[PDB]
């Protein structure tokens, strides 16, 4: 009864959730309009023979929801679940926090209530979002704060697109990223992150694919999320519950931002020639290339490492390759973590999407790292904000829509405290 | 135009200074590894131990 | 007047209207690679950017 | 949802206005009768942004055509796409302003203001939730420049939340018609530095220089420049009409472009302009397309960016097209130059992409520029207001209706506030 | 499938450009008529 | 489990492995698709392919070889040929800009962008080894990649790996008929960076194989495809004792201690005795003794060098086919007691005999015939000091007037490096003369 409720907010949220729910619907035998010609982890069941996802979709620009409401998944959802605003948040943290989201936060929380009363053994929520936009910062912050002070100590997992060093589409992206990190530093249990520039480089290099679109990224993020949550639906040698990451990965209650990757990202024309054993894939997780977030790995030391294996895997291969990784003394593990790793195994192998590009591989690993390397990304994300805020660029819209000048400053200090906290737990 | 030509020549000289230093560092790192390995080998000392 | 070879000029006017091509652009060109693959993007000054192919004993960062 | 009510002003507007609805309606598959004969169902889902549905399944645009000589309405109604508007909307006077700002602001224009707001307020109440308006006009004459400054400052009086966007042809001195174009233009910015705060700058001199090098045209008629103007006012609200892989509507482009609230004069330019002789041999990829956005001759405002420094850049693309070639190409231009593009804005490019190209093209784009070189266009029109106003050459034509000599000086340094503010940020 | 679609689009645009060429030749002959 | 890593380099290395790997797909039952066929895939009693071929879990065999050059037009006939899907596509390294027949261009300028890349694909192939018997370099003394980059691989393989065997196969520039003019600047400047970092290096002229083809194989006008079948037969016969069991099994590590008397005299020359056109194999008996007497001929060598003007330091005879070893030992006593075949008076033992059971195979289209038994002689005679008295004179005439030196000094090389690698062969021309002398 390991049910989780998934809310997708932001265009990054719903466009990831399209690939995620096509993956979950092909995971079981469910035909996509709902019927069927173990699945109670994500789907409620009605006696006509229909399956309903535990999903709430929301944006404040109607066209990105309405393409889902018209497209081929129109009969999957109860069509009141596809929440929709009227006026766009306009890339504005103040508008998605203080001004525009006050019309729709009540509706999305009441539908969250009805789904959580449909459920019976509740475990967590999956909030899909970015650090770029107004409704991807402010509305997500209000959603997380209200769900924390309403539901209790249940795992509100959040998934975050992360702002890259030299890759961005907005101009004001440090402002709303440092603001959403400040106000969502406290009430999310864990926050996984991915970098679009690093996925771009992996798509260029490992998969032999030039000029990738956004579907070719969202397929990879769907494979990541399915490898996270295969343990609740399918049983294995060593299952890992979703609560176990909270006591496992994060050591201090501001350090809940682990990185991820997934090692057999390989096209068919090369995986036909190459075998990919367990020692091969778990050694291949630790390259500076094949990670999925741009931080220099060798400048940081490792804190913890939660591996999730999927498919045919015999536990001695894992237990030998882990020590083989550990003894090298260049992969620096911190001197107050002699345990090092945490490993889980599930039997059912990774699946395949129609219209896909990842090759069907018998076994796969998704590893969740917690590095010290991301201090450079927080240094640069504080620096860009400091460059703009020396002479008050772009601030007057947000101060006309709802914060004074000092709250950006206190978010700056409440974010710099975290960069001091890494040097504290590093030395 | 003449002051911009002066800065072009300046940055060319800075470029050749860093290129010379890249050459010397590449030679130093390769010679350091070459002299560092020479007694014994890698990981077979561990297996023999 | 059996044969006739007159100097036509319609293409010359057609191309020479408005002045010849002088490039007025912001500086755009990619420094390309040396190894020919769709992967394996190696330039002289950004070497070590290749796909580190899979190794049984040790990972790539500890060669 | 996110509707816009269109407005015109003067002769220079209606030739751009009637060319606009020859372009928007042809993007939506609409006949001049108004009834739909399209091909895709996607062409009608967000038709409610600009249009409105009458009985019988006929669509009427939300536009009001405003002028001050009734020969201009007979020019547009008799045109090919001209009988589409509701005929209760052609609001005009009878006694012409006649290139007089003081007529079109104080005496002649203000007789007609109580009428024109009724057709404005009835097409905006039919809307459910406004996003803004549109004014297409110039800044040379007095029928459209001076009514245009009237018609904005009495429309900020009513709907000051909803974001308004005008499109202005700024008059160059190198190709000029009338003698007193300083006397109308350098002071009409007094209510366009304040009241619209979204205003574009198009020069007729640069619109010719596109037509001699890139297009390489022999005879550019005034029906082909407004072709070039109305195909870039369309591009900035295609995300607002059509679905996007990464979209940004009209309000999103405001909050990311303007660094400080009085610098909102823009530099538009269409990307894949090519001649009919060299059309076939030309490649159509994305690194070829950024070759043509950042030119100094594919810019519709007659001021050169290399004599200045860029503040911010947007580039709304179109078509079925990849996303690394958007992002990595425009990082490349930002990295390899780094001198025009300022410090203390660590990323100087915004971007967006739709899914549906303009009719008949594989891919296009629309470049929006915000440059600090636009202060030489304000310098070269206020020096021509020093010369005629020292010896008081033409002030009697406009002061028979009442403006003392310092209301020109009051709006001189109010315009010359704007020259120095580009200087201090450079 | 993508290759077939791109070839078809290229043929459509070249046909439209031939139509433009014929229209402009007609207009130039109309100007010669006006002479 | 025994293994070799057959690393090629140069445009005359890829054209050798094209005719070398088609032999090893025929010795085993391997299709060009890589998968074994139906008859041998049910029992699976044979594990002789593990020396050269890998084995994936889905039943595909991928060989252990990496192909290196800077010229992108001879690898691109492998990615469209018959062997398109055999080789792993990450093992065909290929540079855009050329080498262009300059040593200094292929040591300092261009080759540094690929010295790191090929040393990652090498580290894959050598990582599957329980035990590495030895590499197999195929290069050429002619031009940029085959002579320059080979020296860059030697100074980086031995620093990486160390006391591990690395055999070498190399053409040698001809006495008279060669195809370059800058060529003696290379062959004096590639021996000097191989005197230290190569455990053994075989010597072959392409001119002497042009002589055996008009003489023995009875072929007129031979192409370059018929030169890489003869060299491809020898490198089969060297490494056949790893894969197929024998009566006197001789590994690769056996050779490098058993042929060199002094540690800079590692240049043995080789030959393949029973090369017979398929017409004359119908006429001639090919016993075990008479194809031992036909290696020491003045005409079946492979370097243009007649060893009548030298004393044989040692031999290493490797036999293959159906032989019985009473009849091998009858013939080696004939060659020692014959008067002309000179042996150095500090080697009274002399020889090294190896036996294997597999007969030599036949490639379809190969001019060679199916012969029941075949040998392969390996010796480092004293007579090779004659051939350096030809090449080192050709370096001296060109360097006297300083011809052709201005491309080298401009392509990242100092002018002194010709001087120190000229004095270095002023020792090796003497170092053979001190050990050929009779005992005092
Ligand atoms: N993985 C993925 N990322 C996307 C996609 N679309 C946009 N992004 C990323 O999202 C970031 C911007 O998202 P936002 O600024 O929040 O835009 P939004 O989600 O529409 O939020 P609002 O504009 O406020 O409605 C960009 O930096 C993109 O890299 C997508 O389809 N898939
Ligand atoms: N025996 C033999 N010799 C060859 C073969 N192909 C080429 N050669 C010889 O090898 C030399 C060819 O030049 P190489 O140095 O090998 O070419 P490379 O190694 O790519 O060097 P660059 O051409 O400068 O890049 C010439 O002397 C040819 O006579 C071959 O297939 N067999
Ligand atoms: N785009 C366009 N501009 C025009 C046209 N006719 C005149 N103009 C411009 O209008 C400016 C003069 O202003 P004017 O049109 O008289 O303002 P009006 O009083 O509203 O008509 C000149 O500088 C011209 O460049 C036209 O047909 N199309
Ligand atoms: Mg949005
Ligand atoms: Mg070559």
């Amino acid at each position: 009864m390991r049910e989780c409720i998934s809310v997708h907010v932001g265009q990054a949220g719903v466009q990831i959730g399209n690939a995620c729910w096509e993956l979950y619907c092909l995971e079981h035998g469910i035909q996509p309009d709902g019927q069927m010609p173990s699945f109670n982890t994500f789907f409620s069941e009605t006696g006509a023979g229909k399956h309903v996802p535990r999903a709430v979709f929301v944006d404040l620009e109607p066209t990105v929801i309405d393409e889902v409401r018209t497209g081929t998944y129109r009969q999957l959802f109860h069509p009141e679940q596809l929440i929709t605003g009227k006026e766009d948040a306009a890339n504005n943290y103040a508008r998605g926090h203080y001004t525009i989201g006050k019309e729709l936060i009540d509706l999305v929380l009441d539908r969250i209530r009805k789904l959580a009363d449909q459920c019976t053994g509740l475990q967590g929520f999956l909030i899909f979002h970015s650090f770029g936009g107004g409704t991807g910062s402010g509305f997500t912050s209000l959603l997380m704060e209200r769900l924390s002070v309403d539901y209790g100590k249940k795992s509100k997992l959040e998934f975050s697109i992360y702002p890259a060093p030299q890759v961005s589409t907005a101009v004001v992206e440090p402002y709303n990223s440092i603001l959403t990190t400040h106000t969502t530093l406290e009430h999310s249990d864990c926050a996984f992150m991915v970098d679009n520039e690093a996925i771009y480089d992996i798509c260029r290099r490992n998969l032999d694919i030039e000029r990738p679109t956004y579907t070719n990224l969202n397929r990879l993020i769907g494979q990541i999320v399915s490898s996270i949550t295969a343990s609740l639906r399918f049983d294995g040698a060593l299952n890992v519950d979703l609560t176990e990451f909270q006591t496992n990965l994060v050591p201090y209650p501001r350090i809940h931002f682990p990185l991820a990757t997934y090692a057999p990202v390989i096209s068919a024309e090369k995986a036909y020639h190459e075998q990919l054993s367990v020692a091969e894939i778990t050694n291949a997780c630790f390259e500076p290339a094949n990670q999925m977030v741009k931080c220099d790995p060798r400048h940081g030391k490792y804190m913890a490492c939660c591996l999730l294996y999927r498919g045919d895997v015999v536990p001695k291969d894992v237990n030998a390759a882990i020590a083989t990784i550990k003894t090298k003394r260049t992969i620096q593990f911190v001197d107050w973590c002699p345990t090092g790793f945490k490993v889980g195994i599930n039997y059912q192998p990774p699946t395949v999407v129609p219209g896909g590009d990842l090759a069907k591989v018998q076994r796969a690993v998704c590893m969740l790292s917690n590095t010290t390397a991301i201090a450079e990304a927080w240094a640069r994300l504080d620096h860009k904000f400091d460059l703009m805020y020396a002479k008050r660029a772009f601030v007057h819209w947000y101060v006309g829509e709802g914060m004074e000048e000092g709250e950006f400053s206190e978010a700056r200090e409440d974010m710099a405290a975290l960069e001091k906290d890494y040097e504290e737990v590093g030395m | 135009q003449v002051r911009v030509q002066a800065e072009v020549k300046e940055l060319q000289a800075q470029n050749q200074a860093l290129d010379r230093e890249i050459q010397e560092w590449e030679s130093r790192n390769s010679a350091h590894s070459k002299n560092a390995r020479s007694p014994g080998c890698v990981q077979h000392d561990k297996v023999k131990s | 007047p059996k044969v006739f070879y007159p100097n036509s000029y319609k293409f010359s006017r057609q191309v020479a209207v408005g002045g010849m091509f002088q490039n007025n652009t912001l500086n755009v060109y990619m420094e390309k690679s040396i190894v020919t693959g769709p992967d394996n993007y190696i330039t002289s000054y950004d070497r070590l950017n290749f796909h580190p192919s899979y190794r049984v004993c040790r990972p790539s960062i500890c060669d | 949802m996110r509707e816009i009510v269109h407005l015109q002003a003067g002769q220079c507007g209606n030739q751009i206005g009637a060319k606009f609805w020859e372009v928007i309606s042809d993007e939506h598959g609409i006949d001049p009768t108004g009834t739909y004969h399209g091909d895709s169902d996607l062409q009608l889902e967000r038709i409610n942004v600009y249009y409105n549905e009458a009985t019988g399944g006929k669509y009427v645009p939300r536009a009001v055509l405003v002028d001050l000589e009734p020969g201009t309405m007979d020019s547009v109604r008799s045109g090919p796409f001209g009988q589409i508007f509701r005929p209760d909307n052609f609001v005009f006077g009878q006694s012409g302003a006649g290139n007089n700002w003081a007529k079109g602001h104080y005496t002649e224009g203000a007789e007609l203001v109580d009428s024109v707001l009724d057709v404005v307020r009835k097409e905006a109440e039919s809307c459910d939730c406004l996003q803004g308006f549109q004014l297409t006009h110039s800044l040379g004459g007095g029928t459209g420049s001076g009514m245009g400054t009237l018609l904005i400052s009495k429309i900020r009086e009513e709907y000051p939340d909803r974001i308004m966007n005008t499109f202005s042809v700024v008059p160059s001195p190198k190709v000029s018609d009338t003698v007193v174009e300083p006397y109308n233009a350098t002071l009409s910015v007094h209510q366009l530095v304040e009241n619209t705060d979204e205003t574009y700058c198009i020069d007729n001199e640069a619109l010719y220089d596109i037509c001699f090098r890139t297009l390489k045209l022999t005879t550019p008629t005034y029906g082909d420049l407004n072709h070039l103007v109305s195909a870039t006012m369309s591009g900035v609200t295609t995300c607002l009409r059509f679905p996007g892989q990464l979209n940004a509507d009209l309000r999103k482009l405001a909050v990311n472009m303007v660094p400080f609230p009085r610098l909102h004069f823009f530099m538009p330019g269409f990307a894949p302009l090519t001649s009919r002789g060299s059309q076939q041999y030309r490649a159509l990829t994305v690194p070829e397309l950024t070759q043509q956005m950042f030119d100094a001759k594919n810019m519709m405002a007659a001021c050169d960016p290399r004599h200045g420094r860029y503040l911010t850049v947007a580039a709304v693309f179109r078509g079925r097209m990849s996303m690394k070639e958007v992002d990595e190409q425009m990082l490349n231009v930002q990295n390899k130059n780094s001198s025009y593009f300022v410090e203390w804005i660590p990323n100087n490019v915004k971007t967006a992409v739709c899914d549906i190209p303009p009719r008949g093209l594989k891919m296009s784009a629309t470049f929006i520029g915000n440059s600090t070189a636009i202060q030489e266009l304000f310098k070269r029109i206020s020096e021509q207001f020093t010369a005629m106003f020292r010896r008081k050459a033409f002030l009697h034509w406009y002061t028979g209706e009442g403006m003392d000599e310092m209301e020109f000086t009051e709006a001189e340094s109010n315009m010359n506030d704007l020259v120095s503010e580009y200087q201090q940020y450079q | 499938e993508q290759m077939k679609r791109d070839a078809e689009i290229a043929r459509t645009m070249m046909e439209e450009h031939e139509r433009l060429i014929k229209e402009e030749s007609a207009a130039e002959d109309k100007r010669n008529q006006a002479k």
